[PDB]
DNA sequence: TGGAGTACAAGTGTGAGGAAAAGTAGTTGGCGGAAGTAAAGCAGT
DNA sequence: ACTGCTTTCGCATGAACCTCCCAACTACTTTTCCTCACACTTGTACTCCA
């Protein structure tokens, strides 16, 4: 009766903080946290060698807007969110391609387990 | 734009308009601050 | 009135009133919750518990024309088809349609079998439809003079 | 076409308070009607309508032009103005057609 | 003769105001007991 | 004991609904447009007042 899913995310109702009612293991699980290397982007502050390791490179506005704020270890956890925000940008805007062999032709360097998940 | 606001209503955010305090430092004019919404949340639920 | 007051090559006026009460005669409940713009009821809408003003004007204008053209059975069958079970004004004109029949049928131009017991229906219809007009809400008729018009129709009968 | 572009094409309200003059000023500012075209208002064909408009004697056609010729830049050439400048509507009565009426 | 200044008129910075077609919402109406003849094991005193 | 109550039976074959969600009729927001007035400041004119 429950398979055919809900639109509501996996929340935390008994939590009192808004960053606590959205748990970090809901959107991205605790196994996929260590399949991403974190020093490939923060060590090189560059205009091309930071945009090179993004899943969906584009000439847009919001993509390179929140990236150029700071190089601080506080946003180290939220650095993989932007890496996973841009990977979800490729899925929703494509409705005619129904395979993975043509998914490379719109992207450049997609992730390994984050794409198949 | 209203196709986007309807997605947040399942979450439960009270998507309301901006203020004149939230008008000067955001690049939008002070008179046309009605079509420009700001979505916050409430901490118990 | 520009059609009725014209009378040169008029559409008789009454046909336009029939047009209004064909497509604007609604039976919707008046919802009263929505703020109303551009329609305001007492002369242009036709909801339940308010017979529209063009509806009752179609009744009186097609009764005065019905008298000036001396078809009375057409309107008396036409008014027969809606029971407006709320108001009193359409009952009075449905009373008054028979009272005009009892006026015209009671001439008899003698100087006598079916023409007597025909009129005694129409005398009975007026005494009931005026009674059911009084059963409904406020529509103050002269219910004394109209009885005194039926008695004069029986003095023509005797 | 969108709901705003199909509402800008039907001209719901006619040009008022010199709205039509200020659009020529924008038009003479984006493209240079000056320095390419003869921005010379045929002011002789203007006043002949204004003579026959209110049935005045034709002496006033040449009573007017000597007033125009006395108070003018280089005698002739009521030149049509251009505004490439800004969203500021020149209150100088810079419009050449507007100047002939005041004369 | 001189300078004060106060006006007048010019020039630059900045968002608020009037408009319409689509859409939304907002609320109702409205639809899909006069049947026989016969057996049986089960009850009653 | 004969009680009651069962119960099985039967002329061929042919034909013999309830919420609910969509509809009409209104209004009120929506999603971008073009069109200027206003607030100052430098400037040029004014007539001084000893």
């Amino acid at each position: 009766d429950e398979i055919t899913d809900r639109p509501t995310p996996l929340a935390n109702i008994d939590a009192t903080d808004v960053e606590q009612i959205y748990p970090i293991e809901s959107i991205i699980p605790k196994k996929e946290l260590q399949f991403i290397r974190v020093s490939s982007i923060l060590k090189e502050a560059d205009k091309e060698k930071k945009l090179e390791l993004f899943p969906y490179q584009n000439n847009s506005k919001y993509v390179a807007k929140k990236l150029d704020s700071l190089t601080q270890p506080s946003q180290m956890t939220k650095l993989q969110l932007l890496y996973y925000l841009s990977l979800l940008l490729g899925v929703y805007e494509n409705r005619r391609v129904n395979n993975k062999t043509k998914l490379l032709e719109r992207l450049n360097s997609p992730p390994e387990i984050l794409v198949d998940g | 734009p209203s196709k986007v606001v309807s997605l947040f209503r399942v979450l439960g955010a009270i998507v309301k308009g901006a203020t004149v305090a939230q008008a000067e430092a955001f690049g939008i004019p002070k008179s046309t601050a009605a079509s420009y919404k700001i979505a916050t949340m409430k901490v118990p639920f | 009135v520009e059609i009725l007051d014209n009378l040169s090559n008029s559409s008789s006026g009454l046909d336009f009133l029939q047009w209004m009460c064909q497509i604007y005669s609604s039976k919707s409940r008046f919802v009263q919750n929505i703020n109303y713009r551009s329609i305001v009821p007492p002369f242009q809408t036709g909801s339940r518990t308010h017979t529209a003003k063009f509806a009752i004007t179609y009744l009186w204008s097609s009764l005065i024309n019905c008298q000036k053209s001396m078809l009375i059975d057409k309107i008396s069958e036409w008014v027969l088809t809606p029971p407006f079970m709320e108001d009193a004004e359409v009952w009075f004109i449905y009373a008054s349609c028979h009272l005009l029949k009892a006026d015209t049928l009671s001439r008899q131009f003698v100087n006598r079998d079916i023409k007597i017991n025909q009129v005694i229906k129409h005398i009975h219809y007026v005494r009931t439809f005026l009674k059911i007009c009084l059963d409904k809400g406020g529509f103050a008729v002269p219910s004394r003079l109209i009885e005194n018009q039926l008695k004069s129709f029986e003095s023509r009968l005797y | 076409l969108p709901n705003y572009y199909v509402s800008i094409l039907e001209g719901s309200i006619s040009p008022f308070n010199g709205q039509l003059y200020n659009k020529i000023a924008l038009t003479c500012g984006m493209i240079h009607f000056k320095e390419f075209f003869n921005s010379e208002i045929s002011c002789q064909g203007l006043l002949l309508k204004l003579v026959m408009q209110c049935a005045l004697p034709p002496e006033f056609y040449f009573y007017t032009k000597q007033v125009i010729e006395f108070e003018e830049t280089d005698i002739r050439n009521l030149t049509l103005w251009e505004r490439t400048d800004e969203r500021h509507t020149g209150r100088v009565s810079n419009h050449a057609e507007l100047r002939v009426l005041s004369y």
